[PDB]
């Protein structure tokens, strides 16, 4: 849940404009570098670290890799609200999740 | 420093504000530090003392007096440590003021000995004695600033200002840098067997001197009013804005002054004039000029007689022993 | 004319400042005279004796002039003794510490900003009598009801009368600080527990001749933002000072008190720094 | 010092921050005071002491090499405070009492300096 | 043709002077703030066990006596007497160090620690450097004994024995000075 | 101490990394490699393929060294007596080359511990390694 | 790889679903008298083996005994080094805690799937399908 | 050797005079009474000078005249063999490296690093001591 | 009563960074409005006090901390004992399994497996959990200091907090049954110990046993 204060530096990746719900983004976890899960989140710097190889991803810039051997941006997931006020998935991933291979991402 | 590290890592309350650690640590640190700047002075006074006679072609003036003055400075150097405490106002004023005014005199005695040494001599203008002249001029200015600083009411207003900065810059630089370069210019043939160029040395000296007295003269007029040291910014309302520009210009001038020296040294380490005989600067002293210019292991293969403080001079010129021993005590 | 000879020292506002400047001018004149003498001696030696022509064997091997050395080593003793005696006499007049100061102000210093106390008021003419002592304390710090406190964006201001006996007591919170006023021609450090460290935190001013606003800065290494905590002091007439006193007695801020007596609200010589 | 002089001119903070400025004069003063003057004095001593006194060699060459390498390694360790993200010791080379304790300046640079 | 004065002797004397001023700084640390506290300036939870401090002082005095006996043996042509005296001194110093360790354990067990009070901190700071110097002296003893046991005797070995001997004597002198400063004057 | 750890699950991860030190060079090479990728018709080759190529080349070079040296120097003589290390500068220089490369690769992946014990920037240490494995080798070779 | 409950001796890990192999490892580490000592000896000895083989190879390379009479010996030594390194890599992975699981996941899954040509075939052959397999641990144990 | 002892005892007398004068002037006319900080330093440096002068006198009062202390002596008087001097060696750089490691360890609080530094210091000292006493291998 | 004393104590030094009325200087620090006394208690007791910010000794000692916290509240409250003191034993949990699971799911990621120091990017790091007590860690996880993911009391049960408390206290303090502790890291310290001790003694014994020529 991003702080609602700024809400203006989000890049809103060219194909995923409406996949965010206000203060919600719901990013994936499997790093695209080798597949190590990433849990290192820094709220003030809006950065995500992969502890295996110390990657970085700007949560404000479509989870784009900025440093380290990371290659492509992490997958994103749309969400919405149900009738009872819960959280449900708005669809499915539009890119393959996991390390890239010979056929596709 | 052991106590400070113990406090930092364990919290031993040695320098706590509750106790008088504020005065304790300052007392001990200054008692250490003032002899520290007193250390870098005496050997370089020696450097200029034994660089004077070779170009003056005269015996040193006041030999035993010079030794007495050096001993007096050495003894009293650890009895004035508290004159850094005037702003604190918790120490004895007149005692340390009197001690500082007493320790001032032997430096003047050294100045008088040097001026007598160079008085009425066959002076030849080369790079080492140019460096010596700049050294005495800068050290005289710094000593005047220091003897001005010794007044407690004066430092009750001028402390921590750029005036003290100019004081210590003047004295420390004017001794160490100038005498280091002069001693390098002198001893380089002894160590390497090669002689440095004189035109490049003269240009280096002139550029260094110009840059130094250009960048470090307005500091009196800047620190006289309100501008204490260690400030990263100030306001545009007050004046003294162009003085900082002049200081920066002079500092930039001094910055490029080092390049001619290093270029000349690098060129002459492998190339340049080669000294094949002992003592290229004739009329040497202090016994180093009795061996080959490239010194082999253990530095000696022969030893001459030891009869005075100028053994190599008498060895090379035995026919002025009588003149040396005749008119020595005339004055 | 003498201002150039004074090496840019700002004009005195207190008799001891004038005495200090007189001593400084005399010492500067003497030092300049000595330096000129030695410079001329060096130049004369390096110009005429330099004439090493093509005909010379050896100038002279002489190095013993003991009576002359004694004369030249005794001569500076007289001048250093004279200046030491003058210094002792002058500095004695600097520490009068009168038993009955007219106005006592408690200076509170802490990390990166100042604070003013206004301890008490007592006038010899019997016009002003007030004590601002606060038993709020239940530790070495001093607390008062009427107190001037500063902020990173508001320049602290001190209001002081003219021609009065003024006293200040040092009291710091964490680190060393040096209360300095360029126009006072005086400086002094501030220590956490000067009584526990056996140092004098008390100094007094006889009176101030001129009036107006003056700048001040601290004069030690007290952290990072050491140079962004200047302060201003305002000197006013006794009646205006009294009026400001009773105005601040009622609940009012610094700007309101200064504005209500026909005075600029903020400091004129200083302005806040934007990037902090 | 040249970087210092560049920054201080043109009043106002052009490109240098305050804490880095403090680090700057701390390191400059420390280096020029306790890593140039004393080693150069001892260097001239080593050059011209046996030659002035005429002795063939020094008493303890092992101690001489020990002192030289100790000084060099200590200088390298102390000057290596610029790699710390928090910087080296920030107080001036005077190093007064209350700012040098554990309360203020808790960075690792002070230990390296000491 | 060898110079009658020995350069090792004067060098070790100068080094001895250096650590003398080091312990001088230690004493300056200790005496400071002692007068700051009034009345019973030692804290009430502190009490020195005199029944253990004097015995280790006598232990060190006996160690020093064995040291001068060993150096007197060294001045003449025999090494086994030196070895015996030095071994006795080493054992006595080991007992001394163990006694100090026991005193430290007892003091820390039911009271003062380094961050507890100023008096405990200064006392521990003063005693720790002395203990470290004693351990260094023991290491020097071991090194000297091993050096003597692996080569023929030379005057250099006697010089090393002498310098170690009066270094230990200086250690004894500074220890008794510290004990008189702390436990008697209080 | 496995008991201090926990059972493996896909959703748990932490700074626990840097496996045993005798295969550690592969992890270091993976960490240091710049992110170069190629994209052609519905295909993508990721960065780690270069790591596989480098480790395969290291595999190949190890047994091929004697033949390479024999063909380079053109020596075909029998020897039963060894050579002291200070008599063959070229081979010792190549050995220093290899050992320095291995050491700089090993210490590069100690980035977390190095930045933790010693307060150093993680990015700074990564860049130090990134310049080190290329500029350090020639210096030690010449030295 | 069948999920089970601990309900053993180590109280902080009671009632947590976990792999059976990790349960056996904890059993031999805590329940059997002295098992921890023996397994620690095993691991430390393996580390000693790796260090000793590296030092021996370095000494052989320095001495230059790899000339014509003994080149096949050098080739055999290289192959021994490679196989020992791989087998040691397989060593710390049998007690599949989260650290070893992460290491093997990263290395094998990433490099094997990253092959430009074969890729998925090799990974699916090794793991029998997706990365988390029921046959991976027994196969690794047997190997 | 007499001049050096005379200078050392002169320094001792000066230090003693300064220490006693400072103590006297700090006893009275002082806010804090006895300074207790610089007085100890002055007294103990005076004691340093006293003890070193005493040692010099003791080694000089039982000493014979040397050619260097005798004016007019000839270089042939001092002819002979001087003391032993260490030739080229490399132990001190290793000892300095170990000392630097120990200093780094005591800089940032890592007890394992300080223990390693202490062990390396002991090893380097052992290497330095035995550099000129180990004989041939026993085989 | 206590409010005035707390306000005076804060205004003695707090205005220099944050503000007289807790306003917030734009380029110095935050505004200090939403956060309660829990934030002040954690930031004061631990020792990350005004710096030039690693661990440091506290300035205030358990007396005025409550006063300044109450003063901040008037402009998330700590858990206190029924007798008026701060809770110290009631915060200990009973179910260790859930505490360990939550530690490995949300705690261990940044700090360590055993709670020691952790490595982050660009300066700041993860400190060791040893020098912190139960009240400190509870108010810290409830507060969300810099570079911290702050946790709401709604998303985490109070039983979950006590289980975390018990697990962190048991894990760090209990003596390791494996002998000497090598820092709690991975195999890198093990390999370093190997290089420094293992084959060093081996080569020493080889030199002793063997001859050299
Ligand atoms: C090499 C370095 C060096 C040298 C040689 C000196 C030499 C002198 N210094 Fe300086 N000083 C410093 C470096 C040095 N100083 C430093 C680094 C600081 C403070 C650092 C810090 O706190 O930041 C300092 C601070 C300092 C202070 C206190 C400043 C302050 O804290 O407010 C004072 C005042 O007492 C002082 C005085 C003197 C005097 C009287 C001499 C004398 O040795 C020189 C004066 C003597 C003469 C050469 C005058 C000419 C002599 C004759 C011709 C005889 C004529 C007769 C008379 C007129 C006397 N120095
Ligand atoms: C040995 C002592 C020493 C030396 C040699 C110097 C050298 C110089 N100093 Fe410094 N200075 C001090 C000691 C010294 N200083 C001390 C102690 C303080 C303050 C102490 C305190 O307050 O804490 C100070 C502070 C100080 C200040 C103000 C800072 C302060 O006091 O608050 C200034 C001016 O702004 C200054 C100027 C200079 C200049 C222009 C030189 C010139 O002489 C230097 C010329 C040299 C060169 C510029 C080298 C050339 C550089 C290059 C060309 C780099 C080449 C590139 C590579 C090869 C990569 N000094
Ligand atoms: C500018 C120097 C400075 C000083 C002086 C200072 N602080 Fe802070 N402190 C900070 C900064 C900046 C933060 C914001 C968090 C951070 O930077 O890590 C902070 C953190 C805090 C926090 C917690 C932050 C939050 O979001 O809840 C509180 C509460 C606080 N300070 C109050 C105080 C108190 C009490 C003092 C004691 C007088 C004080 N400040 C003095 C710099 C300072
Ligand atoms: C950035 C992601 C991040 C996650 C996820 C995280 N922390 Fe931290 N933690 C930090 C940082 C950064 C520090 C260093 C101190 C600081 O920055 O305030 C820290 C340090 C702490 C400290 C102080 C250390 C000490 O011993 O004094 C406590 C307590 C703490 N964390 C609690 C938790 C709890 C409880 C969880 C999860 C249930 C958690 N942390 C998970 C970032 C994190
Ligand atoms: S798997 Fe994320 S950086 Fe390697």
């Amino acid at each position: 849940r991003i702080k609602p204060s700024d809400l203006g530096r989000v890049v809103k990746r060219k194909g995923q404009e409406s996949f965010n719900f206000g203060e919600f983004f719901a990013f994936t976890k499997v790093c695209s570098h080798l597949g190590c899960p990433s849990s290192l989140y820094e709220q003030q710097s809006y950065r995500i670290l992969c502890p295996c190889h110390q990657s970085q991803f700007d949560a404000l810039h479509f989870a784009k890799p900025i440093f380290g051997p990371a290659a492509r941006a992490l997958a994103q997931l749309p969400i919405t609200i149900d009738t009872d006020g819960y959280l449900v998935a708005n669809g499915d991933f539009v890119e393959p999740v996991g390390p890239a291979f010979w056929e596709r991402t | 420093l052991f106590g400070l590290a113990a406090d930092r890592h364990l919290g031993a309350h040695i320098y706590d504000a509750a106790n008088g650690g504020v005065l304790l640590w300052q007392h001990l640190f200054w008692f250490f530090g003032h002899p520290e700047v007193y250390i870098i002075a005496l050997p370089f006074f020696g450097i200029v003392s034994e660089i004077f006679p070779v170009f003056s072609r005269k015996p040193i003036f006041g030999y035993t007096t010079l030794v007495y003055a050096t001993l007096s400075i050495a003894a009293l150097s650890v009895a004035v440590w508290a004159h850094h405490m005037f702003a604190t106002g918790a120490v004895l004023l007149p005692f340390f003021s009197f001690m500082t005014y007493l320790i001032a005199v032997p430096t003047g005695i050294k100045f008088f000995n040097w001026i007598g040494t160079m008085w009425k001599g066959q002076l030849t203008f080369e790079t080492p004695m140019l460096f010596s002249v700049g050294f005495m001029v800068t050290f005289l200015l710094g000593g005047l600033t220091g003897v001005l600083l010794a007044s407690p009411p004066l430092d009750f207003h001028v402390t921590d200002s750029y005036f003290v900065v100019a004081h210590f810059h003047y004295v420390l630089f004017g001794t160490i840098v100038f005498a280091t370069f002069a001693g390098i210019y002198f001893w380089f043939p002894k160590m390497t067997g090669r002689l440095l160029d004189e035109r490049l040395g003269k240009l280096h000296f002139w550029l260094t001197f110009i840059g130094f007295h250009t960048t470090f003269l307005v500091q009196h007029w800047l620190g006289d009013e309100g501008m204490p040291r260690r400030y990263a910014d100030y306001l545009p309302t007050d004046g003294f804005q162009g003085l900082n520009v002049v200081s920066t210009i002079g500092a930039f001038i001094l910055g490029a002054s080092m390049f001619p020296f290093v270029w000349n040294v690098f060129k002459s380490w492998r190339y340049g004039e080669v000294v094949t005989v002992d003592d290229p600067w004739g009329y040497g002293n202090s016994l180093e000029w009795a061996t080959s210019c490239p010194p082999p292991r253990h530095n000696f293969t022969e030893l001459p007689r030891i009869r005075s403080e100028r053994p190599a001079f008498e060895l090379h010129y035995p026919h002025m022993v009588e003149r040396l021993r005749a008119e020595a005590h005339v004055g | 004319w003498s201002e150039a000879l004074g090496i840019g020292w700002p004009e005195g506002i207190t008799p001891e400042a004038h005495l200090n400047r007189e001593l400084w001018i005399g010492a500067v004149i003497a030092s300049l005279a000595v330096g000129v003498i030695v410079w001329g001696l060096i130049f004369w030696s390096a110009v005429f004796h330099r004439k090493k022509n093509t005909d010379t064997e050896l100038p002279r091997q002489f190095g013993y002039n003991m009576p002359l050395e004694l004369v030249l080593t005794v001569i500076p003793f007289l001048i250093i003794s004279v200046l030491f005696y003058f210094t002792v006499v002058v500095q004695e007049k600097m520490l009068q510490i009168a038993k009955d100061p007219e106005v006592v102000i408690d200076i509170t210093s802490f990390q990166w900003n100042w604070k003013f106390g206004y301890q008490r008021v007592n006038f010899k003419d019997g016009t002003l009598t007030y004590d601002g002592a606060d038993p709020e304390r239940k530790t070495y710090l001093n607390f008062d009801k009427v107190e001037t406190l500063g902020t990173s964006t508001e320049i602290p201001v001190l209001v002081l009368p003219s021609g009065k006996r003024i006293e200040f007591q040092m009291a710091s919170a964490d680190v060393i600080h040096a209360f300095w006023v360029p126009e006072f021609l005086f400086k002094r450090d501030v220590m956490p527990n000067p009584v526990a460290n056996n140092s004098v935190n008390v100094f007094q001013i006889e009176e101030i001749i001129k009036t107006g606003a003056f700048v001040g800065h601290c004069a030690e290494m007290c952290g990072t933002y050491h140079s962004m905590m200047n302060f201003e002091v305002r000197v006013v007439t006794p009646n205006d000072f009294k009026a400001y006193l009773q105005q601040r007695i009622d609940g009012k801020t610094n700007a309101e008190a200064l504005r209500a007596i026909n005075q600029p609200p903020l400091a004129v010589t200083t302005h806040p720094f934007d990037t902090r | 010092a040249l970087l210092m002089r560049t920054e201080l001119a043109a009043p106002g903070l052009q490109f240098l921050s305050n804490e880095q400025f403090n680090q700057l004069f701390t390191m400059h003063g420390t280096i020029m005071l306790l890593f140039y003057a004393t080693p150069i004095v001892f260097g001239f001593a080593n050059l011209v002491l046996p030659l002035q006194i005429g002795a063939p060699d020094v008493a303890f060459p092992r101690l001489n090499a020990f002192s030289f390498w100790l000084f060099v390694f200590g200088a390298t360790i102390g000057a290596a405070g610029f790699i710390t993200p928090g910087g080296a010791a920030d107080f001036g080379w005077t190093a007064y009492t209350p700012l040098t304790d554990a309360i203020h300046s808790p960075g690792a640079g002070g230990d390296l300096w000491i | 043709s060898l110079n009658r004065p020995n350069m090792v002797s004067v060098g070790t004397i100068v080094w001895l002077s250096s650590e003398l001023m080091f312990f001088a700084g230690l004493f300056a640390f200790y005496f400071s703030a002692r007068a700051q506290a009034g009345g019973n300036w030692p804290p009430p939870p502190t009490e020195l066990n005199l029944y253990q401090a004097v015995p280790v002082t006598l232990v060190l005095i006996a160690s020093s006596f064995t040291c001068q006996m060993g150096v007197f043996a060294a001045e003449r042509g025999d090494i086994f007497g030196l070895r015996r005296w030095y071994v006795i001194t080493f054992l006595m110093g080991l007992f001394f160090v163990l006694g100090q360790a026991y005193e430290y354990r007892n003091l820390m067990s039911h009271g003062t620690s380094i961050p507890s009070s100023a008096y405990g901190s200064v006392f521990y700071l003063a005693t720790g450097f002395h203990g470290l110097h004693v351990t260094g002296g023991l290491i020097a003893f071991i090194f000297l004994l091993v050096r003597t046991g692996m080569s023929k005797f030379t005057p250099a070995q006697a010089t090393a024995s002498i310098v170690v001997s009066y270094y230990w004597h200086f250690v004894d002198i500074v220890w008794i000075a510290l004990f008189t400063v702390i436990y008697f004057i209080r | 101490p496995i008991w201090n750890l926990g059972p493996y699950k896909p959703s748990q991860v932490s700074a626990g990394s840097q496996p045993d030190f005798y295969m550690m060079w592969t992890e270091g090479l993976a960490r240091i490699w710049p992110p170069w990728e190629f994209y052609f018709w519905h295909h993508t080759i990721p960065a780690p393929v270069w790591v596989a190529v480098i480790m395969g080349l290291v595999f190949v070079l190890l047994p091929a060294y004697p033949f390479l040296e024999k063909r380079f120097t053109g020596d075909y003589a029998h020897h039963n007596l060894l050579q002291r290390p200070r008599d063959v500068p070229v081979r010792t220089a190549i050995g220093a080359m290899a050992i320095a490369f291995y050491m700089v690769l090993t210490l590069a992946a100690m980035n977390d511990i190095i930045a933790l014990k010693f307060h150093i920037s993680l990015n700074a240490t990564t860049w130090i390694g990134r310049i080190g494995m290329v500029i350090l080798p020639p210096f030690v070779y010449f030295i | 790889m069948v999920d089970v409950t601990y309900n053993g001796v180590y109280q902080p890990l009671r009632g947590v679903e976990m792999s059976r192999a990790y349960q056996s490892a904890l059993d031999i580490s805590f329940e059997v008298r002295g098992g921890l000592f023996v397994r620690q000896i095993h691991h430390w000895a393996a580390l000693m083996f790796a260090a000793a083989i590296m030092v021996h190879l370095a000494r052989i390379f320095f001495t230059g005994a790899f000339r014509r009479p003994r080149e096949t010996n050098w080739v055999i030594g290289s192959l021994l080094l490679i196989l020992a390194m791989f087998e040691g890599y397989f060593g710390y992975s049998l007690p599949d805690d989260l650290l070893s699981g992460l290491g093997l996941r990263a290395a094998l899954s990433s490099i094997t799937l990253g092959m430009p040509v074969i890729g998925t075939w090799l990974h699916w052959a090794l793991f029998g399908g997706d990365f988390p397999g029921t046959i991976l641990i027994p196969r690794l144990y047997a190997l | 050797m007499h001049i050096e002892a005379r200078l050392f005892e002169f320094v001792a007398a000066f230090f003693v005079v300064t220490a006693v004068l400072y103590g006297v002037l700090t006893s009275m006319f002082a806010t804090g009474g006895v300074e207790w900080a610089g007085t100890t330093a002055l007294a103990l440096t005076g004691g340093m000078a006293l003890i070193v002068a005493t040692f010099f006198r003791f080694v000089a009062r039982r000493l014979d005249s040397r050619p260097e202390d005798y004016e007019g002596a000839e270089i042939s008087d001092g002819a002979g063999e001087l003391g032993f001097f260490s030739p080229h060696s490399w132990w001190p750089i290793m000892v300095a490296l170990s000392g630097s490691v120990a200093a780094v360890g005591i800089a940032l609080w890592l007890p394992w690093l300080i223990a390693a530094g202490v062990a390396f210091i002991l090893a380097s000292a052992a290497g330095l001591v035995f550099e000129y006493y180990v004989g041939p291998e026993k085989h | 009563a206590l409010l005035r004393t707390g306000k005076q104590l804060f205004d003695t030094s707090c205005v220099s960074c944050h503000g007289a009325n807790l306003q917030g200087v734009p380029d110095h620090g935050p505004s200090l409005i939403g956060v309660g006394e829990a934030a002040v208690y954690f930031q004061v007791s631990t020792g990350r006090m005004p710096a030039m910010a690693p661990r440091k000794d506290p300035i205030f000692d358990e007396a005025q901390i409550d006063a300044i916290g109450a003063y901040v509240q008037a402009n998330p409250t700590v858990v206190r004992n029924p007798d008026g003191s701060i809770a110290t034993q009631s915060l200990r949990g009973n179910d260790l399994g859930r505490g360990g699971d939550l530690f490995r799911l949300n705690c261990a990621s940044c700090h360590n497996f055993t709670g020691k120091g952790g490595a982050l990017s660009s300066g700041k790091y993860a400190p060791d959990l040893a020098p912190a007590n139960e009240q400190q860690i509870l108010t810290a996880m409830l507060t969300g200091p810099q570079n911290m993911p702050k946790f709401s009391n709604r998303q985490l049960s109070f039983e979950a907090k006590k289980d975390i408390i018990a697990y962190v206290k048991v894990a760090t303090e209990a003596r390791q049954p494996g002998g000497y502790l090598l820092g709690g890291f991975g195999p890198a310290p093990e390999g370093m110990a190997m290089w420094i001790i293992g084959m060093v003694a081996a080569i020493g014994l080889a030199l002793w046993i063997g001859a050299r020529s």
